[PDB]
This record gives C-alpha cells, sequence and structure tokens, in this order.
C-alpha cells in the first residue's frame, strides 16, 4: 500500500524505477507509518 | 460536490460556522502520507 502511493511519485526519478537505497531509507522514514529499527531490516531484504 | 472546489483555496472558510482550525486538523490528520506541501496548497495555507 505504500508502494502505491502517491508519495513514492516525488522519489523516483529513474526510468526504470531503480530507486537507490539512499534516497528509499528517506522515503519510508516520510510516511512515517513504519517504526525505527524495521526499515534498515527492509533494505537487507532487497537485492543491490 | 463540484461545484464546491471553487472555496477551499480561500482564506475565509469557515466564515459561519464556528471553527477556524478545521484547516489545521486536516494538515494532520490526512496530511503525513500525502505531501504535507501538496495538501497546504490544495487548501492554500
Amino acid at each position: 500500500d505504500i508502494v502505491g502511493s502517491e508519495a513514492f511519485q516525488d522519489y523516483v526519478t529513474d526510468p526504470r524505477g531503480l530507486i537507490s537505497k539512499k534516497d528509499f531509507q528517506k522515503a519510508m522514514d516520510s510516511q512515517k507509518q513504519f517504526t525505527g529499527p524495521e526499515i534498515q531490516f527492509l533494505l537487507s531484504c532487497s537485492e543491490a | 460536490g463540484q461545484w464546491d472546489r471553487l472555496v477551499l483555496n480561500t482564506p475565509s472558510f469557515p466564515s459561519n460556522y464556528w471553527d477556524k482550525f478545521v484547516k489545521r486538523k486536516v494538515l494532520d490528520k490526512h496530511g503525513d502520507i500525502f505531501g504535507r506541501e501538496r495538501i497546504a496548497e490544495l487548501l492554500g495555507m
């Protein structure tokens, strides 16, 4: 539900939708429904 | 509904209904998920 919201379109810049990890950390911190330590566990679940 | 879009920009929306904070009340409830710079345009803060 977060990834379909209109907030992520203010962070995608690449034409393939490849959001950088430095930008996604501030992204989920902006839409502040999450918690503190959970959002870096989500970083390690992606692929670099 | 559609006719009422013309007002929210205005600086006197609660003209006579007690309140004068509803604005600042919906830059908070439904306001963080959406652009807290985006809504504050829609009302004209």
